[PDB]
């Protein structure tokens, strides 16, 4: 029988439309009998939809308040305000943006050096290190053709052993051919956060970033 | 050179499938390693193609698949819905794609009345035509060059490259050369097409070891079994240096290690050659001609031999030496994964294809005349056994095989020369008893042999036993008695040194009551 | 039948100690089991027609 | 040409072959390939993966031509087995392909320090 | 009312001896006496667990089977079935290892060259990449000494994009100090899994991987023997 | 008259395994009463009998112990404790193996190109060097046919000056065929000496490994490497 | 009680001036008043000796004879007699010069690879072949300094199997340092025979003689 209020998605927040906060309250018991209240009704338009998708025999409404991220990116406190008929003190709950925001430091790490003598594929890494809110999203690029996202393996952003401050990590790898490597295109990590200028770092390596034997024979 | 061993050339046509098998030394190393598939472009690169990693290219993606055999010692790449973009160069291998172990074959895929025949057979050539020909000059003809020249002309005119050969509906054709693979045109005046296609028969890929042995299984036909069959090898150029005849020839380097078998009641015969060397590896066409050598029109059937270095049977002692009067025991190998089989002993008579008939198993069968002095040991274990055959004279001289009744082929063999001496085991003639009271019989042994352990045995059938036997140390002399002398203490008396299970020198003394 | 019976025998232990490095059946013993199994007959008439003629493919040779 | 040296753990592979000369009386040529690679990548103690990264490489022809197996010989009624080599007991620039080279670190494992074997070429380290 | 089969754990059965199965019966609120029956009885008595309440009660029993260091290793198929009073079949599930075991591929990556010229934190990477069983392990050794696990991140197994069979990748990074960096030793990465020869694999690298060499040839001429 | 022990020979001990110890006692005026004691009598014989290979205005008695070279190539000692009629105290002479050994060092020396240039017959030499006992065998080969004793000259194993610790050296000369060396035959020197732990040296020597005359090296960096495929 | 007269030592006719040809005894107890005579006596008197018992007796008288290299040379017979009174008749020698000499064919050889690599001392070898009569002379050399006879090796002069004329041989040796040899000053083999005109034959050796090999580096990445 709790409440929720999960924040928009980094993606529409980037790049896209519906930034829409989801005010979710799972483990309700008999059918129905919600109000859902919010506090900046600009385009409130209140959209249930109680599903079957709630993993016992006490179900979910997934409140969504569409069209938002001209008050989010400001940081007015929405506050979401649930009467549920099983009580009389509604389910009030509150969520802001975030107070400190560092910004990631991509790294784009090249091919280790005994993957190309085996001439199958190579393997680029991207190594995001030190956001402080949670959420990023990485993509990849081929000249400048993003790739889509079954070419690419992209791992969670979890915590960093720090005796700083709370930091985190994200890595994500591209297996890309060996021809396309060693003829010489470039291949590009693009990391997104909501805190940066530009709101996407990116970082490029090609296969261009000394032997000197003397043989001292007799 | 590298020890993997495939297919030096495969054809096929579009929308076909190949699988071809790479054969690699089955050591530890071999079998756990990643086995590429790669392909030879130019300017230098082979990119795999697929792998025993798991990588399979986008280009060989849902159409091909690389699975590997440790036990056999090989593995085998199968590619599906060929097209001609899948020619030219490859290579097979183990491990890193530019370190070596591999095979370079070379895949050319083609584009697709066919009468195909093997060749030296015969063809049935069907010449059908419109019934206003009765009696007209049923014949084909060939087109050389693009020129209609004669062939053979219903009435008995054959051109005489073709004499003896060509008969007359259908047509008949025995003997085919590989200048009878043209456009034919049947006619009796309106012509029938039809082209023939002689093949060349595939070699088989037979992957041995350095001194291991091989068998060649030569099953022609059997409408050809009775023509003197060969064994041909084939040269750089042209030739055969044959190695093996029915006609009674054997090559002069293959003195003691060929066998030719006799055949069967279906033509198909073995030649079996051991101990294998380096210039061994390469073509070898069996072949059926009267002349007794390959000449044109004979049916082969060739096999690709690769004699692997890296090779796992033991460098033993090709020859074995003893006196006139003395004893050898051979040491012959056999293969660890497998003891317990019947394990036989040779001796190589030439002479009539190459025979080779049994002195002694390990089951306890001895030939009739070497009762007294001949023994197969289990001794050592794990992969020997020791043959000891004593009383030497010059009749001895010659090749012996160490044959077993196993699924592998370490068929080895080993030459007994008789040189000029005295043996070392000094033991009186045959000596006699008299019943009832006792008999001692002395054994001299000289200085080298005072650390070795010293029996007397009794030699059965089924091999000796150790006894009682005394041993002085001081003076060299180890003796026999047997107290009370009865009918079941006579035979042979073997009273030969030892130390702890490698038997050495025996001599042999046999008792009459 | 009893002398055929160990004419298998006599046969087929010397086919195993003169050829010892074998796997066929050296055509006569299969002729020594043929003349067992009559003991049908049109079918071992080819086994002594191949040995005889194999015979008479020794008189030149 | 024949092969002389096969040394695996120097990776030298020296080859050789005696080009006559059937034109010339004394003047033959005797050929010495040497086929030395050099591992650039190895550390100094091969079996420690702690040490230095090897910078220096000497390749002595008696060091890596010697026959450190015995050999058995035949002297005019009798075989003796005979040790010809005159220097055996080296250090190794190269793993070799075929031998299973171990590093042995101590993890914990909670309660407790189990020196554990770690393999340092695997695909020869298999048992069985 | 369902049940669970679990395979051993990684780090039981590579470093230590024993490793249990655990088979665990989740929806159950009644019956503090039920039983269940392990089919290799192999002599080692299973151990039924405790009553554990789950999410709403659900005293969920679960059963640890010994000495699966044997038969788990060269494949011998585990079964266990649970009695129960709510229904009179009783639940099964069975498991065994897998048969097809990819190697895993360590890379050890050096860090950046734009976090070196700060001289504050360098980070290495130590990537485990195309192994078909999803089970792992990811150590690290300063020099010879293992770094406790505190010190460093390890993601969680995950699944690549196929490029022929289902394999696996993990990575991990290690923050080191730039002190220990330039001086020159050496850190290494350690995986661990089923595939393995010696189950340890390992990899190193220092300052100076990621160049002046004197070969030097005396006695080119000269007798070989 | 003195007693004198001697030392069983080499081509016995090694090939053959024999310890005939050989006491000598030269040096008697007249008598023939002499007696011959051996404190490590494990039952064996002796032998007497003197004649006159004496080179000396008397002549010496030996006795000839036989053995196997078990006892001796342990370390046991033997004493020739022999008695005589003319005084009454009597003689000793003993030995024991002689220890602190050192083993050769064979080394097989190339033709000289003067002659491979006059191109009529060459000559190797093969010197064992810096062991410590004197005694010694060398012995040559030819593939592995073990060349006969009248065809090679060896010289006396004597003893070089050097500085540390007193050792020996001896030498051999084949004088062979010329195309026997040029087509590139395997000739072998073998020395065997009791200090080895096989007891025998073998060196084999041929035109290919030994002293070229165009060498070609060819370097191969190889970066991510290290397996020697 | 023999008569044995010694050949000149070769040594003393190569260098020197004098050569005496000595006639010694073995085995008398007696003659403090016999004396010795020579048919070869130019003037120059026979130089007597001491008696110089062996063991038990055994004297040894030696007659001397200075200054007799050039008739040696040419082919004179000397005979040297004595007539002592063991026994009345007196006992007679009589030797000339051996003319059928060869000429020592004198092979220097390096040290061996095997041993400059461990870098403690190089072995060179001095092999003088083929010579009739079987006095010879070895000095060994470094640059021009002669080294003394304590630091070299001489073999005595063994017969050689040889196929036609018996032919004699003789191997020295030296061990020297090995940076004196890597540094590179020369060593010879300085052999001595009386074959000669110039009476001495001399072989030289350093690091880099006999026709050295051509070397092709190359490196491939």
């Amino acid at each position: 029988p709790r409440l929720s209020l999960h924040r928009p998605a980094l993606e529409d927040l980037l790049l896209g439309s519906e930034a829409n906060l989801t005010c979710t309250l799972t483990g309700l018991r008999d059918a129905s009998g919600v109000t859902f209240t919010w506090t900046p009704s600009s385009g409130k338009s209140a959209v249930q939809g109680p599903p079957e998708r709630d993993l016992c025999g006490c179900y979910s409404v997934s409140s969504v308040l569409p069209g938002c991220a001209e008050p989010w990116n400001h940081g007015k406190t929405f506050t979401c305000t649930a009467a549920y008929p099983e009580s009389k003190t509604p389910l009030t709950a509150t969520l802001s943006k975030s107070g400190n925001t560092f910004r990631p430091e991509v790294h784009l790490l090249p091919p280790p050096s005994e993957e190309l003598a085996l001439n199958e594929l190579v393997t680029l890494t991207c190594l995001a290190r030190g956001f402080s809110p949670k959420d990023v999203l990485v993509r990849w690029l081929q000249g400048s053709q993003e790739l889509p996202r079954e070419k690419y393996l992209t791992w969670a952003s979890r915590q960093e052993p720090s005796q700083g401050t709370t930091t985190f990590a994200v890595t994500s790898i591209l297996r890309v051919a060996a021809e396309d490597w060693k003829k010489g295109d470039t291949f590009s990590c693009m990391v997104g956060h909501e805190a940066l200028p530009l709101a996407f770092t990116q970082k490029t390596i090609d296969r261009l970033a000394h032997v000197n034997v003397s043989v001292v024979m007799a | 050179k590298s020890p993997i061993f495939g297919p030096e050339e495969v054809n096929s046509v579009e929308g076909n499938s190949v699988s071809i098998t790479c054969y690699y030394p089955p050591t530890s190393v071999n079998r756990h390693t990643r086995k590429y598939w790669c392909r030879q472009g130019a300017r230098g690169g082979c990119i795999t193609l697929i792998s025993s990693e798991g990588y399979v290219s986008s280009k060989y993606a849902g159409r091909a698949n690389l699975t590997n055999f440790p036990e056999n010692g090989t593995f085998v790449v199968n590619i599906a819905q060929l097209s001609q973009d899948d020619s030219g160069r490859y290579k097979c291998g183990l491990g890193i794609n530019s370190r070596g172990l591999s095979f370079d074959v070379s895949l050319e895929v083609s584009q697709g009345k066919v009468y195909t025949v093997d060749l030296g057979r015969t063809v049935t050539i069907n010449c059908p035509f419109k019934t206003e020909n009765a009696q007209k000059r049923k014949s084909l003809y060939k087109q050389i060059g693009l020129y209609p020249v004669l062939v053979i002309d219903s009435s008995g005119y054959v051109n005489p490259n073709y004499t003896g050969r060509i008969r007359l509906f259908s047509v008949v054709i025995n003997q085919l050369r590989l200048s009878d693979a043209g456009q034919y045109l049947c006619q009796a005046s309106n012509k029938k097409n039809a082209d023939l296609q002689v093949l060349k028969p595939e070699p088989e890929l037979v992957y041995e070891d350095l001194r291991g042995s091989v068998t060649f299984h030569c099953a022609l036909g059997p409408e050809v079994a009775n023509v003197a069959k060969f064994l041909c090898r084939q040269s750089s150029g042209e030739n055969c240096d044959v190695v093996v005849n029915t006609l009674g020839k054997r090559a002069p380097a293959f003195e003691g290690r060929i066998l030719l078998n006799p055949q069967d009641k279906d033509g198909s015969f073995s030649v079996v050659i051991t101990g294998l060397r380096k210039e061994d590896a390469g073509r070898y066409l069996c072949g059926a001609h009267s002349d007794g050598q390959l000449q044109e029109g004979s049916p082969i059937q060739a096999w690709q031999l690769f004699v692997n270095e890296e090779s796992t049977i033991p460098r033993s002692p090709t020859v074995v030496k003893g006196v006139a009067g003395g004893s050898v025991a051979v040491l012959c190998p056999y293969n660890r994964k497998e003891s317990k089989s019947i394990k036989y002993w040779c001796l190589w008579e030439g002479a009539q294809n190459g025979r080779c008939p049994l002195l002694v198993d390990s089951e306890g069968w001895v030939k009739a005349q070497y009762e007294g002095r001949l023994s197969l040991l289990e001794e050592p274990g794990n992969g020997t056994f020791t043959v000891i055959l004593n009383q030497l004279t010059s009749r001895d001289a010659g090749f012996y095989w160490c044959l077993t009744n196993g699924d592998t082929l370490w068929r080895t063999t080993v030459e007994i020369k008789i040189i000029e001496g005295e043996p070392n085991l000094k033991v009186p003639g045959n000596v006699t008893a008299v019943l009832g009271e006792t008999l001692k019989v002395p054994c001299h042994f000289p200085c080298k042999f005072s650390s070795y352990e010293k029996y007397w045995c009794k030699w059965n059938n089924t091999g000796c036993q150790a006894l009682f036997v005394n041993c002085d140390e001081n003076s060299r002399l180890v003796s026999l008695t047997l107290n009370l002398v009865t009918r079941a203490d006579e035979g042979w008396y073997w009273c030969g040194v030892k130390q702890g299970h490698f038997y050495g020198e025996t001599a042999a003394v046999y008792v009459a009551v | 039948v009893e002398e055929a019976k160990k004419k298998a025998k006599d046969q087929k232990e010397e086919d195993y100690r003169n050829y010892p490095t074998i796997t066929y059946k050296t055509l006569e013993l299969e002729i020594a089991e043929s003349d067992v199994e009559v003991k049908e007959e049109t079918e071992a008439t080819r086994l002594e027609k191949i040995k005889t003629d194999r015979k008479k493919a020794e008189e030149e040779a | 040409r024949i092969v002389l040296v096969d040394n695996k753990c120097k990776c030298a592979r020296i080859t050789s072959r005696i080009i006559r000369s059937s034109e010339d009386p004394n003047e033959d040529i005797v050929e010495r390939n040497i086929r030395i690679i050099v591992p650039l990548n190895n550390r100094e103690n091969i079996s420690d993966p702690t040490s230095p990264l090897r910078t220096r490489f000497v390749y002595h022809l008696s060091d890596l031509c010697k026959k450190c197996d015995p050999t058995e010989v035949e002297l005019d009624n009798q075989i003796v087995t005979a040790t010809q080599s005159n220097i055996c007991d080296e250090t190794c620039y190269t793993y070799d392909r075929n031998k299973c080279y171990t590093a042995v670190v101590p993890l914990v494992y909670g309660g407790e320090t189990k020196m554990v074997e770690t393999a340092l070429t695997p695909d020869a380290c298999y048992p069985d």
